[PDB]
């Protein structure tokens, strides 16, 4: 008698799991670009910070003309902190995305499994 | 020069000898007569005054007043900071046009209380403005293939409408081009009545200059800096008979190229400092007893471009102060008195004033005893740098100064010594990569000059002795030169102009930069000798010749970069 009542809630679970998927394959694909743009502007500061240490012997004399070499060398490194921290707050808004559709696939594959046991009873 | 007027100690109109603190002045006169090619060298002959800088003319300078940081003297252009200072946060006048030179008045003394923030070792106002008509066709040429060719005329209009013009021209060798300048000015002063009166005045330059920089592979050299400013003054003032007021607005913008010839201008690896500044100044005096009470506002805007300054973005910095003046002649005593609050935009307000006393114990003797409180603001760099920190407070600096002067058989003289104890100085820590506001220092000096005829010959000496410490290691701050002996010998004869400009400068201790680690070394101390003349053809054409560092020798004020040695200047000037 439930031969249609099952199905339209296993057919919507199928779904629910598809459309699901989908979401957690972007999410992969969201989270990996933005771990290589975070490890790739992280490292271009590091250089900078490295180059300032190199430099940072002729700071205390603005006369002395490597002075200048630490000088720009700061910018290099203040411009590769602001992009840091932009690229890790964009990491970390699609680290979210990847734990919560992680989850919410988790989510959405044992609550079909119920449906899938009310399946092999109901018909 | 004992007795004449200065206008930098109050803002305002008053003979030398009332301002309590020691002062001097240089006259255009005076400036012709050492053909000075730069500001540097009318600087570098006033007392207290040591200077060094990397090498030839448009090099990178910095001045030291009384044995204080570069970062401690304010350098006023017609009263207004210099627009050079503004990114750096540091007075550099190797850079500024020598022919907008016509006045410089000199005070040495804490001002603050006057003129608000990095006014510690002394002032120096280098006044464009002077009060001799007519005009001079003037040309120089000399070695280092030096040359300068230069127009400058003031006219009436009406009665009332004074017009001054003047351009100028000047290039010189000695890197491999050295350093060209280009300078027009324009000014018109109107009467409205006999004590209405106001004025407009614009005036810009262009400074090509190169210079040897730090080389790496595979990165272009920055070697060539073109430097493009302009001010804007636009004024009003009432003198009266009782009252004084002064409504003053200017506007200097200005754009600082570094760059490399091969990739241009313009090509993303060039650093370019874009900065506006903004000045509205209302000055007051009002004539009470035997003296007077002032009070004015000065307000300041400063916009930089993102990039300028080795920063990431540009910044706004907005300062308003508020001060108060009096000077009050009671019978054989004199008191001086300044206040002052600064408000920044960036640091909140912070306080600043000075009290002179002055009892002329015999006539023509007395006995000069001060005190004063003066600051000095964070720079952009150490604000908003990689290294900057945003809640840096103003360095402070007490000071306190007694002295005698006097007048004796034909000779004025001075001998006085002064304490200086600037504290909380900002500092840049290695093993955390910021600025913090932590140094501190005890100077300690002694000034004495006299100036004197004897007969034909008119000699005008100073000594200077300054033993600048670090307050904390005990240790001298470097590149400070220990004691300067500054003596010039004029005396025309047979309508020949003569003058002996002698100059002792001590030693300087500054780093090696050819082993690591970098270590201090010994400047020797040497003598100076310049010789110049100038013959009067006609009432018009003055023809004036210069050795320079007649006797070729070998001193450096930067640890490695040579300053030039002989050196002659054939030049003439044309007066109708």
């Amino acid at each position: 008698r439930n031969y249609e009542r099952a199905r339209a809630e296993l057919n919507q679970a199928n779904e629910d799991v598809a459309r699901n998927q989908e979401r957690q394959a972007k999410a992969v694909q969201v989270y990996n670009s933005r771990k290589s743009e975070l490890d790739a502007a992280n490292k271009t500061l590091a250089d900078a910070i490295a180059e300032i240490k190199q430099f940072n012997r002729f700071a205390h004399d603005p006369m002395a003309g490597g002075h200048r070499m630490w000088q720009m060398a700061g910018l290099k490194a203040q411009r590769a902190q602001t992009d840091v921290n932009n690229k890790q707050a964009a990491f970390d808004a699609a680290a979210k995305e990847k734990s919560d559709a992680d989850a919410a696939l988790s989510a959405a594959q044992e609550r079909r499994k119920q449906k899938e046991n009310k399946e092999k009873d109901a018909k | 020069s004992p007795d004449t007027l200065v206008v930098t100690a109050n803002r305002f109109e008053q003979p030398r000898s009332t301002v309590l603190a020691p002062t001097t002045v240089v006259t255009r006169q005076d400036i012709d007569r050492w053909q000075s090619t730069s500001v540097n060298d009318v600087l570098r002959r006033l007392p207290g005054v040591d200077i060094t800088q990397n090498g030839g003319s448009g090099q990178l300078s910095s001045i030291f007043i009384r044995g204080t940081n570069a970062s401690h003297v304010l350098v006023l252009i017609d009263g207004v900071r210099l627009n050079l200072a503004g990114v750096s946060g540091s007075a550099d006048l190797s850079q500024f046009p020598i022919a907008l030179v016509q006045r410089v008045e000199y005070i040495r003394g804490p001002r603050s209380a006057v003129y608000g923030s990095d006014a510690i070792g002394g002032v120096v106002n280098i006044i464009t403005t002077r009060d001799e008509p007519g005009t001079e066709i003037s040309a120089g040429w000399g070695s280092n293939s030096y040359q300068n060719y230069d127009v400058s005329t003031q006219q009436q209009l009406g009665d009332k409408t004074r017009v001054t013009l003047l351009g100028d021209y000047a290039h010189t060798h000695g890197d491999n081009d050295g350093f060209l300048s280009k300078t027009l000015y324009g000014a018109l002063e109107h009467n409205f009545t006999d004590a209405w009166s106001g004025f407009v005045r614009g005036y810009g330059y262009d400074n090509r200059t190169n210079y040897d920089a730090y080389y790496s592979p595979g990165s272009p050299l920055l070697d060539t800096r073109k430097l493009y400013s302009q001010s804007w003054d636009a004024g009003l003032r009432y003198n009266g008979e009782l009252i004084k007021s002064q409504l003053i607005t200017s506007y200097s913008h200005s754009k600082d190229y570094n760059y490399d010839p091969h990739y241009g201008r313009y090509d993303s690896s060039a650093t370019l400092d874009e900065m506006k500044q903004y000045t509205v100044q209302w000055a007051n005096n009002v004539i009470v007893g035997h003296g007077s009470i002032g009070a004015g506002v000065d307000w300041q805007k400063q916009t930089t471009t993102p990039g300028t300054g080795y920063v990431e973005d540009g910044y706004d910095q907005r300062n308003t102060g508020i001060y108060l003046t009096g000077l009050q002649q009671v019978g054989d005593f004199t008191f001086e008195g300044a206040a002052r609050s600064d408000d920044n935009s960036q640091f909140g307000r912070h306080g600043t004033w000075q009290t002179s006393a002055g009892w002329e114990f015999i006539e023509g003797y007395r006995f000069i005893a001060s005190y004063g409180t003066s600051y000095k603001a964070p720079n952009l760099g150490q604000l908003y740098g990689f290294y900057g920190n945003p809640n840096l407070d103003p360095e402070k600096s007490k000071q306190w100064e007694g002295a005698f002067e006097g007048l004796t058989a034909g000779v004025n003289w001075r001998i006085s010594g002064y304490r200086n104890d600037v504290s909380d100085l900002i500092d840049y820590d290695d093993h955390t990569l910021k600025y913090y506001n932590e140094g501190k220092a005890r100077i300690k000096g002694v000034e004495a000059t006299a100036n004197f005829d004897t007969g034909p010959l008119t000699h005008t000496v100073s000594y200077d002795y300054v033993d600048a410490r670090n307050a904390i290691t005990d240790t001298p701050l470097l590149r400070r030169a220990k004691q300067q002996v500054k003596y010039q010998l004029d005396w025309q004869l047979y309508d020949f102009d003569w003058g002996i400009t002698y100059q002792y400068l001590g030693t300087r201790y500054d780093k090696d930069y050819s082993s690591y680690p970098y270590q201090t070394v010994k400047m020797g101390g040497v003598s100076l000798w310049d010789l110049a003349v100038a013959y009067p053809v006609t009432s018009h054409l003055t023809v004036r010749g210069k050795i320079a560092n007649l006797f070729d020798k070998d001193y450096e004020t930067v640890y490695g970069y040579q300053t030039a040695g002989r050196e002659y200047t054939l030049s003439g000037s044309y007066t109708f």
